């Protein structure tokens, strides 16, 4: 505080960080110009800002094709696993209108784990609530190495799950690394 | 009520000595993991010796040339992983140990990187090899282990809690130290004394002193430790009246400044203690104050203890008068 | 919330740092990890109030990556992102005097038409868009430690401001192909 500057951060465990890319961003990119790529990028995120709020989400940030938030935050949530399950269900649909409103294939990558995580800010100037951990770390990875139009959870996200939701085995060491060099047992949604 | 306290200064210092005590000190099937580690030590020990005899300049050569074949047995083991420690080791290293041009290279060893627990071990070889060897208390001291992370100890004094942070004093090492600097009572630095004479193991040129020197006024400068004050552990001071009484090696000659200094007014000397070790071990100390003075401005200030960290009846004592400061430095 | 034309904009990541972060109970689970990184970003932040880098504006922090912009407010917009550039160094290097480690900057600098504004209805955010940025970001990535990786444009104008580049040769980048790239020297 007189040394050290103040920190803005807090641990928040028991919760789920979701995480979205958009598969064939490039390709849409070179249909549209400039802006109207910016048109179809703010009304997707706009879009999907609405969702977050209904499934109980808290948007962090957007970093340009990369949407990512958590359930489990500002405060608690019993529901923390299932609001973001419901999370990335609505988005692969919002994606869905705006896809076929354009006519070519892309689509919604997802990505889900779970745990614990700090939040806050980080610096002095040009303040963004953000979180960090190997959690929101691993959650990042799953979303990377995630299959198209499917949702992609962690052994974590199911023993938060209840099993509600019918799963399969997802196979995550062999589109990531992190994933394979941790034994990260992964599954997809149905 | 809940003090924490970090161990800082280079390797080989004397950290996880002053753990070690308070664990005799302060606190309450295990030991035989520790065995192991003891036999360790001196199997390279020994090993170093012998290897440092032909390197160095001049050469020094054995005075029983019937030893040859030894330290031929002891090189063909040097790099053995799970040695199984046999008889015939004990016996071939004792066979060394007692050799006289062996002991001339151990009288040299500040001229290659040698552990401190050598001799102590060597001389007890006879006591360690038994199968049911049970280490002594000092024995559990002088045992060198490599700290390499952050490793937390708790324990109560008087009803008082204490938070000990032991880390590693080489520089790969020093990176993890920042973990420990928000909310630290006091940084705790230790210091190899007697290893005015010696280079580091990181590169083999680096002055063990001049580093340790350098690594303070990092400390004692640091942004993160304005306000923090530092209870300096001049330690080894047994092995530094040792070298300045066999005043085989010079201060003046590693330290050209010492030929200028002479012995200050307030000296509280030890009883019997000879004004060479004196003027010696306060020398250093003001050395260290040098850079207590010139900045700080009444933010933080610095308590400097003369300690020998393998003498229990030593360390209470310092730690007495640490407790001390503290009471009034948490205020 | 509008379009732009000549836009400088430069992305400085810490790849040392993902390996650096760790969680332990010695560390408060990764809090102690993350509090120096609060130390070195808010050092980037004193940089902004500087009255040589009132035209940096900084746009976000993406984890330990600093991205920042500079012509937001003819082509001395451009080297001032590089001077800034340079400023975080000393920066980053200050840190690693008192904080014992050896922390290396990696910087991506580029520049051309953008499109800044806001985005999402829950909280604006500043942000900008397009070609520009994306290319500003894969020089990062595919850059040097201790280096300013550039493009062949702004290889030229930095060679009209004084400043040398030294090719680094090709890269792939994800929907551009391939393109020459640049040094410039310490
Ligand atoms: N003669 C003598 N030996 C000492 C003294 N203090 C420590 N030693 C010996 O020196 C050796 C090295 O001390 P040690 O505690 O391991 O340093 P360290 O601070 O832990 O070194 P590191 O973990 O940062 S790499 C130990 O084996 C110990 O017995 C002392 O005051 N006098
Ligand atoms: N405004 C921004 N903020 C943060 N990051 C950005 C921004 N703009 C671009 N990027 C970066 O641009 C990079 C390029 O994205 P990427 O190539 O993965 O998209 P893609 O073409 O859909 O490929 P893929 O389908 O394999 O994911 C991203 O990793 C992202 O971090
Ligand atoms: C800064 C802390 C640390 C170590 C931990 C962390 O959670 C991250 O911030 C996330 C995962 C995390 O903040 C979520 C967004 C994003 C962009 C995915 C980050 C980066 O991959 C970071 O690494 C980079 C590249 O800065 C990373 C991994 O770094
Ligand atoms: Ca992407
Ligand atoms: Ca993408
Ligand atoms: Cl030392
Ligand atoms: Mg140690």
């Amino acid at each position: 505080d007189m040394m050290f500057h103040k920190i803005y951060i807090q641990k928040h465990d028991n919760v789920s960080i979701l995480f979205a890319d958009i598969e064939g961003f490039t390709s849409l990119a070179s249909q549209c110009t400039a802006q109207e790529l910016v048109m179809t990028l703010n009304e997707l995120f706009a879009r999907f800002d609405k969702l977050a709020a209904e499934n109980h989400c808290l948007r962090i940030k957007i970093l340009g094709d990369c949407y990512y938030c958590v359930s489990g935050l500002p405060e608690a949530r019993a529901d923390h696993a299932h609001c973001c399950v419901e999370m990335g269900m609505d988005m692969i649909e919002a994606i869905s209108l705006v896809r076929e409103m354009t006519g070519v294939n892309v689509n919604m990558r997802v990505g889900i784990h779970s745990g614990r995580v700090h939040c806050g800010v980080l610096g002095l100037r040009k303040w963004q609530f953000d979180v960090w951990s190997n959690d929101v770390t691993l959650a990042n990875h799953m979303e990377a190495g995630g299959k198209a139009g499917r949702i992609h959870i962690t052994k974590a996200t199911l023993s938060y799950l209840n099993g509600d939701y019918e799963v399969e085995p997802g196979c995550g060491g062999e589109r990531n690394a992190y994933l394979k060099e941790h034994s990260i047992e992964t599954f997809l949604i149905l | 009520a809940t003090h924490r306290l970090l161990l800082l200064g280079a390797g080989e210092s004397g950290k996880s000595t002053i753990v070690k005590q308070m664990r005799i000190l302060h606190v309450n099937g295990e030991k035989a993991t520790k065995v192991q580690d003891i036999k360790n030590n001196l199997k390279e020990a020994i090993e170093t010796i012998v290897a440092a005899m032909s390197n160095l300049v001049p050469p020094v050569e054995l005075a029983n040339p019937e030893n040859q074949f030894r330290v031929d047995y002891i090189l063909s083991v040097m790099n053995v992983p799970d040695f199984d420690f046999p008889p015939e080791f004990y016996e071939h290293a004792k066979a060394l140990w007692e050799d006289e041009g062996v002991r001339a290279c151990y009288e040299r060893s500040n001229e290659y990187q040698l552990i401190d627990c050598a001799q102590y071990f060597l001389d007890k070889i006879d006591v360690i090899k038994q199968d049911d060897y049970v280490p002594s208390d000092q024995d559990l001291l002088r045992c060198r282990v490599l700290t390499s992370g952050i490793f937390e100890t708790k324990f109560q004094v008087d009803k008082v809690n204490f938070h000990m942070f032991d880390v590693g004093g080489q520089r790969d090492e020093r990176r993890k130290w920042i973990q420990c600097f928000n909310d630290v009572t006091a940084i705790i630095f230790v210091v190899a004394s007697s290893s005015y004479n010696m280079v580091i193991r990181e590169d083999n040129q680096t002055n063990r002193l001049q580093e340790a020197l350098n690594l303070f006024k990092s400390i004692w400068n640091n942004r993160w430790l304005r306000t923090i004050s530092v209870i300096l552990f001049l330690n080894k001071q047994d092995l530094l009246a040792e070298k300045v009484l066999a005043g085989k090696s010079k201060i003046e000659d590693y330290f050209p400044e010492f030929a200028r200094y002479t012995t200050p007014e307030d000296a509280t000397p030890e009883p019997g203690e000879d004004p060479r070790v004196t003027r010696a071990k306060y020398f250093i100390r003001d050395e260290f104050l040098r850079i207590s003075t010139a900045s700080g401005d009444g933010r933080h200030y610095c308590y400097p203890h003369f300690t020998c960290a393998v003498d229990t009846e030593n360390i209470r004592r310092v730690f007495n008068d640490c407790r001390d400061i503290i009471q009034r430095m948490h205020l | 919330h509008q379009s732009y034309d000549c836009v400088c904009v430069m992305f400085a990541s810490i790849p040392d740092f993902k390996e650096f972060y760790t969680e332990s109970d010695v560390n408060k689970e990764g809090l102690e990890c993350l509090r120096l990184l609060n130390e070195i970003i808010a050092d980037f932040d004193d940089l902004l109030s500087k009255p040589k880098f009132s035209g940096v504006e900084k746009i976000k922090t993406i984890g330990s990556t600093y991205m920042a912009a500079t012509g937001l407010s003819q082509y001395m917009h451009i080297g001032t992102m590089v001077e800034f550039a340079y400023a975080l160094v000393g920066k980053l290097d200050a840190i690693n005097k008192h904080s014992f480690n050896d922390f290396k900057l990696r910087v991506g600098i580029n520049h051309g038409p953008v499109i800044a504004g806001v985005i999402g209805a829950q909280k604006p955010q500043y942000d900008i868009w397009g070609n520009t940025v994306n290319v500003a970001s894969r020089m990062d990535s595919t850059g040097v430690l201790d280096k300013i990786q550039v493009t062949e444009e702004t290889s030229l104008i930095l060679q009209t401001l004084g400043y040398t580049c030294t090719c680094r040769g090709i890269i792939n980048v994800k929907g551009k192909g391939d393109l020459k790239t640049y040094f410039v020297n310490t």
